[PDB]
RNA sequence: UUGGAUAAGGUGCCUAAAUAUUCGCUCAUGAGAUCCCAUAAAAGGUGUUGGUUCAUAUGAACUAGCCCUGAAAAUGGAUGGCGCUAAAGCGGA
RNA sequence: UUGUUUUCACUUUCUCCCCGCACUAAUGUGGGGAAAACUGGCUUUAUUUCUUCAAUUAUUUUUUUUGCUGAGGA
């Protein structure tokens, strides 16, 4: 089957610059700007600046490809949230009988892990472009990894967990880690 | 400038043929602007030139012609099959013809 | 088929199509010369065509591979192999074709300040639904080693700079042409500017 | 007018009885409707029929017409509705479909197409009952639904059919599909 | 009511697709018998076939038609709700759509080449020799410049 | 022997003739490509396309088309080869 | 089991009104309600080069451009 038209409509809040050309997207606010581009799935899309509301549209589609509009819809919809308030991830680092060492360097990125299970040797990650790491003023074990891109700081926060996977031993037992507790913005 | 053209041009393609036999009896011509069975039916009566040179001189000149017609269309795609007096030599199979005008109409 | 030579720039057509259509116009006798062979598309994911072509690289000649089939890796041979795999290349006359055939990575001097075509029945725009996969031959072509990717697209740079002065000079000529023209109109008898008129000249 | 775009289907209006006997003197009448390419497949299917459903076999009955019913309208577009029954490679079955154009014979050659495409099923495994002319509010299918509400509009977006001699295979500027 | 600042902003933006298909659309024919004609589309049946019909003017009759061998204009008419070939004759006369169609960039063309396909040797030689006058008009005015 | 018009099969190149027209289906990190004929099953799939019933436009059951899992051998290899996905694949006209 | 006989639905318009007051994919739109017969349909003329007079079959008469062949010698 194919259907003629199915449109959905994401509103622009205050504090935000947006530019669309060829399913190419630009936008800008108070911390940054961010790039992204569409140019490989079948869309029309409609930008009213004097109002709100970026519009999505499609011609004759069929189910597999008219799963795709709210994707983008979400998509944009993070992105605003992205300039005028940043993403931040909450972890917690857990030990049972050797407390972990973490250390921040080189302007708040490249954190480095001591002590994990006692090993003496020293594991490393980088936050990728835009993403900045900072350990809490509040509590003992948590780390802050935050800032402007959802995307690029889940998949740090994803680097740090996967940096102290414990080998084979049983992981129903020897529960060490560095785990994200919970999602929210800054 | 000078040496006028009064001809259009053509390509000897192969032999009237199928797979894995030959019959030598007819050759497939190729014509310059011409693409559709159709516009081929206009030359269907014409009179074909196949010039070519030799190294040594054989009544004077060094230049001699084998004359043909062109009897039928190919089929869909303006390609005509044509009739010499004498069956035509396979090293040619990418030569010039000229399909001339003389009988008009 | 009626000229000199044709030089086609392969950038944006699909492979098979562009090897049937380029071996009969061998065949009928016609010189090609083909350029931009690293732009070449397929029609498939670049993995998929990446086991394709390790599929290729492990049959070889068992007592002694200094015979046998020979891995070409370089894009312009590529095509070079596709086409003679749609000629008779085993006689004298399927020799003769193979011959009128030249290929190049990049557009060296000879063709670079020719004229170039495009085949419209192989061209990928026109052929492959957009929610297809398909890959480029440059890509594929460096993960089975073939190392000069990056060096073609250094020379294209300078090439483009090159070609977008020349289009500067040439467009500023034919304006002055064309102002030179309609000053010319008004001092011809009346009778040829109608008759000119009349034919839109 | 043109001969490329024509399907070989019509219909036709056959009646037939049984020769009379000296135990029956005033047989049954029947009537029935079918689609076919020509006249003579159609008294083939009429015979089929009446063999099959009555106890008439050819070689005792009668023909009496043969009529080929043309239709009223052929510029107006109409609803269809059709009952079908079919038999497939484990079992036998019938559905009901629905098609849109301007004649009864114009919607039974889509829906044989559309049996081949979905279904692999043979023209010898299809029966065809009661084609007929429904309203447009009480239609059931989504995909004719779409077709008639208030103000119907869409781009076109094909890529050119143009002329054999037009189709020049050597060409100077690569051409764009967007067309607006 | 919409103000000014609405109105000329509805007349702004310039959509991707044009062109659509209704009652009223142009429609160049490229493929088949009535190849290289005028027409409108009158009616839509399904997704691929529409009803088409070019009143007397032009050489094509009311027909269907496989949507696929159309090539849509610029120019469209508004005609009614299921209007038939008397209506859409007086329509086509009244609007004078088909001669401001032939002043566009494509209409003027296919006039010039048809008249180009219809020249006589006689005429074929006087625009040779009128360009043949015009360019030593061109090469003298040249020469003077420099 | 000279012409003409076919059968069985074919019309992307090899290879003479349609990159013909007009409808549907299919994406395969081991696709598929037709008598003889040159192998594949039980059992499964929340892949996608149609259809039949029972329940206030959402649940459930069932059914059958293409695709996928089941699916392991010895020199390097075979829809005949190239290759082909707006088919040059499968079912029709 | 057939021929009548009744009931209610079937038309959209670039027209009007109310509600959402710009909400639409649309140089418009979603819901509710009216008007008209422009459009569509049907009658009586008197008409067919403004325009149409189709398609298939039966039965008859021509026409443009061209390929190949010339047995015999009463
Ligand atoms: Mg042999
Ligand atoms: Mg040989
Ligand atoms: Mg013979
Ligand atoms: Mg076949
Ligand atoms: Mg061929
Ligand atoms: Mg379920
Ligand atoms: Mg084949
Ligand atoms: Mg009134």
């Amino acid at each position: 089957m194919k259907t003629i038209v199915s449109t959905q409509k994401v509103l622009i809040p205050e504090g935000v610059k947006v530019a669309i050309n060829a399913r190419k997207v630009t936008v800008s606010g108070k911390y940054g700007t961010l790039r992204r581009s569409f140019r490989h799935l079948p869309i029309d899309i409609r930008l009213n600046k004097l109002k709100k509301y970026i519009k999505v549209v499609m011609w004759f589609g069929v189910p597999d490809s008219l799963a795709c509009i709210r994707t983008v819809c979400t998509h944009l919809k993070n992105m605003f949230t992205g300039v005028t308030k940043k993403f931040l991830y909450k972890m917690r680092l857990v030990h049972a009988h050797f407390p972990i060492n973490s250390n921040i360097v080189d302007n708040n990125t490249r954190i480095e892990i001591r002590n994990y299970l006692g090993e003496k040797s020293v594991r490393f990650v980088k936050a990728l472009p835009g993403v900045v790491i900072e350990k809490s003023p509040n509590v003992k074990d948590e780390i802050y990894v935050s800032g402007a891109d959802i995307e690029n700081v889940s998949l740090t926060a994803a680097l740090i967990h996967q940096s102290v996977l414990c080998r084979n031993k049983d992981i129903r037992k020897f529960l060490d880690g560095i785990y994200v507790s919970e999602v929210t913005t800054v | 400038l000078q040496a006028v053209r009064l001809y259009e041009k053509g390509v000897i393609l192969g032999y009237k043929r199928s797979q894995r036999n030959q019959d030598p009896n007819f050759t497939l011509i190729s014509i310059k602007n011409v693409n559709t069975k159709k516009h081929a039916q206009f030359y269907v009566g014409k009179r074909v030139a196949y010039v070519y040179r030799t190294t040594k001189h054989h009544d004077g000149v060094k230049i001699k012609c084998i004359w043909g017609k062109v009897c039928r269309t190919h089929g869909n795609s303006g390609v005509i099959r044509a009739k010499f007096k004498t069956h035509i030599p396979p090293k040619a199979f990418g030569d010039r013809v000229r399909i001339l005008m003389y009988p008009s109409n | 088929m009626y000229k000199k030579e044709y030089v086609i720039d392969c950038k944006g057509h699909l492979l098979g199509r562009l090897a049937s259509l380029i071996a009969k116009e061998l065949l009928n006798g016609q010189r090609i010369v083909a350029v931009r062979c690293e732009d070449i598309n397929i029609s498939g994911s670049l993995y998929r065509n990446k086991l394709k072509y390790q599929e290729f690289l492990r049959l070889r000649t068992n007592t002694n591979p200094k015979k046998g089939p020979l891995h070409l890796r370089e894009p312009s041979k590529i095509l070079w192999r596709c086409v003679r795999g749609m000629l008779p290349h085993k006689t004298y006359k399927g020799q003769l074709a193979l011959k009128k055939l030249k290929v190049c990575v990049g557009m060296p001097y000879p063709y670079d300040k020719k004229k170039k075509y495009v085949l419209p029945s192989a061209l990928r725009a026109f052929r492959l639904k957009k929610h297809r996969r398909y890959c480029r031959l440059g890509t594929l072509s460096s993960r089975v080693g073939w190392n000069y990717d990056t060096l073609v697209k250094k020379n294209e740079v300078l090439r483009k700079q090159v070609s977008k002065a020349y289009y500067k000079k040439k467009v500023n000529n034919l304006n002055e042409k064309k102002e030179i023209k309609t000053e010319a109109l008004n001092l011809i008898n009346p009778e040829q500017r109608q008759v000119l008129e009349n034919f839109g000249y | 007018i043109d001969n490329s775009l024509n399907t070989n289907i019509h219909q036709y209006h056959i009646v037939g009885r049984a020769i009379p006997t000296a135990k029956d003197k005033n047989p049954n009448v029947y009537r029935m409707c079918i689609f076919a390419k020509n006249d003579t497949n159609a008294k083939s299917r009429f015979w089929y029929f009446m063999k099959k459903i009555n106890k008439l076999k050819k070689s005792n009955g009668e023909l009496l017409a043969c009529e080929q019913i043309k239709e009223r309208f052929p510029l107006r577009v109409k609803n269809y509705g059709v009952l079908l029954r079919y038999d497939s490679r484990t079992g036998t079955h019938n559905m009901y479909k629905e098609f849109r154009d301007t004649t009864k014979e114009g919607a039974i050659a889509q829906l044989y197409s559309e049996m081949a495409g979905r279904h692999r099923a043979r023209a010898s495994s299809i029966n065809i009952i009661r084609i007929s002319e429904i309203s447009s509010s009480l239609v059931r299918r989504p995909h004719i639904k779409q077709l008639l509400k208030r103000r119907l509009r869409f781009p076109a977006l094909h890529l050119p059919t143009l002329q054999k001699e037009y189709r020049k295979k050597f060409a100077s500027k690569r051409p764009s599909t967007y067309r607006m | 009511e919409l103000t000014e600042e609405e109105k000329l902003y509805i007349s702004k933006k310039n959509l991707l697709f044009k062109r659509f298909v209704e009652p009223g659309r142009l429609c160049l024919i490229e493929y088949g018998p009535y190849a290289g004609k005028l027409c409108f589309i009158v009616d839509i049946v399904t997704i691929t076939r529409v009803i088409v019909d070019g009143a007397f003017i032009t050489g094509v009759p009311r027909m269907v038609i496989p949507l696929k061998r159309l090539k849509l204009l610029k120019e469209r008419i508004k005609i009614n709700k299921n209007c038939k070939s008397g209506f859409l004759r007086k329509t086509v006369n009244s609007t004078k759509v088909l001669e401001e169609f032939n002043n566009s960039k494509l209409g003027k063309k296919m006039i010039i080449k048809k008249k180009r396909d219809e020249a006589t040797d006689f005429e074929r030689f006087q625009v040779y020799f009128a360009k043949r006058e015009l360019k030593k008009k061109m090469t003298t005015i040249k020469n003077k410049k420099n």
